[PDB]
């Protein structure tokens, strides 16, 4: 509610840290193999996105508990030499320093 | 086969 606002701003800062748009979307076993078999609780910014605009968001502690699922699950799934898992690590933690006093 | 289908360089 009085929270709204910052959640916009605060999901299109951290999309702006995937400019590939590599957590757009779900992930499906389609893209990557097994990744139901491993990951229990999918994220992505689309679901976050929808989660924002139906008002489902009823403080920034439960964002910011959506924002870190979504990086842990791609640091669970994919290797630390890749692509995903350091942009993973990295929008992390400078996702959370932005988002904390 | 655990891993993305793209390299993600694009």
């Amino acid at each position: 509610t009085p929270i709204q606002q910052l959640l916009e701003h605060f999901l299109r800062q951290l999309q702006r840290k995937d400019p590939h748009g590599f957590f757009a979307f779900p992930v499906t076993d389609a893209i990557a193999p097994g990744y139901s078999m491993i990951i229990k609780h999918p994220m992505d910014f689309g679901t976050m996105k929808d989660k924002i605009v139906a008002n489902e968001y009823k403080s920034v502690t439960e964002f910011k508990a959506d924002f870190k699922l979504m990086c842990d699950n791609a640091m669970t799934y994919n290797r630390p030499d890749t692509v995903y898992y350091k942009l993973a690590k990295k929008i992390l933690h400078a996702g959370f320093k932005m988002m904390s006093k | 086969g655990r891993g993305k289908g793209g390299k993600g360089l694009g």
